[PDB]
């Protein structure tokens, strides 16, 4: 829903990442947020949707990646509603998008859509299976430890959880 | 639709979320799963099927393959013109080789006794770049053994090759080693001294002494040099003429127990010499490897300084410790087994690294030793040389290497 939009800029946080596999979903709540007529925080009619693809690179982007397809901005008004939702949809490995949203607050907030499937693993011997199929950066597995290491640091729907994104896939055989 | 927490990886496979009740299950989880990730790039393993596959993966791995680099991240020697070649069977005759391969910036090789084995003739081709097209000039293979050790036949093929091929051997374990010291030369005025039965003694110095060191004792692995050993009899009163002409007024440290080199034996070298000897002894092979690991690689050292500043140019002397790592078998079962770190001795001096030998415990005094030399801002590394090594004694050093 519109909420989930409106969320994302509630706390000091503004870097998200949403699975394409939800994309219908996705540019219907930032749709839904931006047509808010009467909430108190509301997202800007200027949402903008830019491709790259990261197997080749270009260093003048912001994300250092070669821009691919047609950078939109994504409003009801423009009509452009089903491009992106397709074209988030049908994205190959390696094609990803960045959304940048802004908000009557004048806050900004950035989703990264990428061609993940999301998995959930409950815990061990557990994390081998996980190291021998992915490769991750280590800064990332070291925050997630600086978050558990933390008092703050509270249970999510009864579960303690960690959110972590795997860099590709290792090698196996060798 | 999850909204989740942080930017990806264009190449993001999939959006784990890891999950649990007990926050400790979640912290072993994730601590586990930082430790199997970096073993990717924290440990190799330098094994093959026996002795002579063994020293050629070392061969692959650190010289022509990959070039060298300024912190000395990469190869020993990428425009390698030489190589050392030692008998699979004949430990004793290539103990003291190690310092011979680091100054003639050579790996060091196994061959069968009798004929050359095709392993090794591809090996040789590869790392000294031989082929049909170029004249075979200016390459040469030590042999360190006597005929033996390593086979007339086998320099008769050595020289089909084109190659030069010098021979360093005497009568005995003795003399042998006093003539590969020789080529060395005592250009940092020291010697490093071992007994005809500690073998395992020599494995664990190979190490220091392949270190090259400018003048003032500085590590310099470009203009600088390594220092010789030599193997003494041991139970013997006096030294021969070679020894003494050799030595002249040199420092001198002698490894091992009074069972390796007895006190006759370091008064006479005391005498001779004019100086004093030092001694790095221990009851066993591994109290003499945690000693020599304690004493040499120590914070304070030369080679900490220099090993910290490998990982980091802009590293104070403060900083100094031991990153770098290797670990082979100690030969208890089998005195043969001792073999696997002869080949790696040379590296370790690049490298600035220690060599643990451990079959299938991890003494008490090894572990202390490995945890006062560590180093500890910048990440670790361990190889394994050679199959046979438990899994307690890996985990053991990895836990004390923080990996």
């Amino acid at each position: 829903a519109a909420s989930d939009v409106i969320s994302l800029q509630d706390g000091t946080n503004d870097k998200y990442t949403v699975s394409n596999t939800k994309a219908s979903d996705l540019v219907k709540d930032i749709l839904a947020a931006q047509n808010l007529t009467t909430g108190a925080v509301i997202l800007n009619k200027d949402t903008k949707v830019t491709f790259y693809d990261a197997n080749e690179k270009d260093s003048s982007t912001p994300t250092g990646d070669k821009k691919v397809y047609s950078e939109q901005t994504l409003t009801t008004a423009n009509g452009n509603e089903d491009y992106v939702k397709t074209t988030l949809k049908n994205l190959d490995a390696g094609e990803y998008a960045i959304i940048d949203l802004t908000y009557n607050n004048a806050k900004t907030v950035e989703i990264k859509v990428v061609a993940a499937s999301e998995k959930t693993v409950v815990v061990k011997n557990s994390a081998k299976d996980i190291a021998e199929k992915y490769v991750f950066e280590d800064k990332d597995l070291e925050n997630a430890l600086k978050t558990i290491n933390a008092s703050d640091f509270s249970k999510t729907d009864s579960y303690y959880q960690v959110v972590l994104y795997p860099k590709g896939k290792r090698l196996q055989g060798f | 639709t999850n909204y989740n927490e942080g930017t990806a990886y264009g190449n993001t496979p999939v959006i784990l979320t890891l999950k649990s009740t007990s926050k400790s299950n979640l912290k072993t989880a994730v601590e586990e799963l930082q430790k199997l990730n970096a073993s990717y790039s924290n440990t190799t393993t330098l094994a093959g099927d026996d002795r002579i596959q063994t020293a050629i993966e070392i061969s692959k791995e650190y010289y022509n393959n990959d070039g060298e680099k300024s912190d000395h991240s990469a190869d020993v020697k990428e425009n390698v013109k030489n190589v050392v070649l030692v008998g699979a069977n004949a430990l004793v005759d290539g103990l003291v080789a190690a310092p011979l391969a680091a100054e003639k910036d050579a790996p060091l090789l196994l061959t069968s006794k009798d004929k050359l084995d095709s392993s090794v003739k591809s090996e040789i081709k590869r790392v000294l770049d031989l082929k049909t097209s170029t004249e075979v000039t200016g390459k040469t293979v030590y042999i360190a053994g006597g005929v033996n050790s390593v086979s007339k036949e086998v320099v008769t093929e050595l020289e089909s090759m084109g190659l030069k091929v010098e021979r360093f051997s005497g009568d005995d374990r003795y003399e042998t080693s006093l003539k590969i010291a020789d080529e060395i030369g005592l250009d940092n005025d020291k010697a490093y001294v071992v007994g005809g039965t500690g073998l395992a003694d020599a494995m664990s110095i190979a190490s220091v002494a392949s270190t090259k060191l400018d003048g003032n004792g500085v590590v310099d692995r470009t203009n600088g040099h390594a220092t010789p050993i030599v193997v003494v009899d041991g139970k013997a009163d006096k030294i021969s003429d070679d020894l003494d002409s050799f030595l002249g007024s040199a420092d001198v440290d002698i490894i091992g127990g009074f069972a390796s080199v007895s006190e006759k034996m370091e008064e006479a070298i005391s005498d001779a010499t004019g100086k004093g000897v030092t001694r790095v002894k221990g009851d066993d092979r591994q109290d003499t490897n945690s000693e020599v690991i304690k004493t040499y690689y120590a914070n304070d050292t030369e080679i900490a300084k220099a090993a910290v500043l490998d990982k980091d140019s802009g590293a104070s002397s403060s900083d100094a410790g031991v990153f770098n790592f290797y670990v082979a078998k100690d030969g208890s079962t089998k005195e043969d087994q001792l073999v696997d770190a002869l080949a790696v001795g040379a590296v370790a001096g690049y490298k600035l690294a220690p060599v643990v030998l451990a079959t299938d415990s991890l003494s008490s005094d090894q572990s202390v030793a490995i945890s006062k030399v560590v180093g500890e801002k910048y990440s670790k590394d361990l190889t394994q040389v050679g199959q046979g090594i438990a899994n307690s004694v890996i985990n053991k050093i990895k836990d004390l290497l923080d990996m």
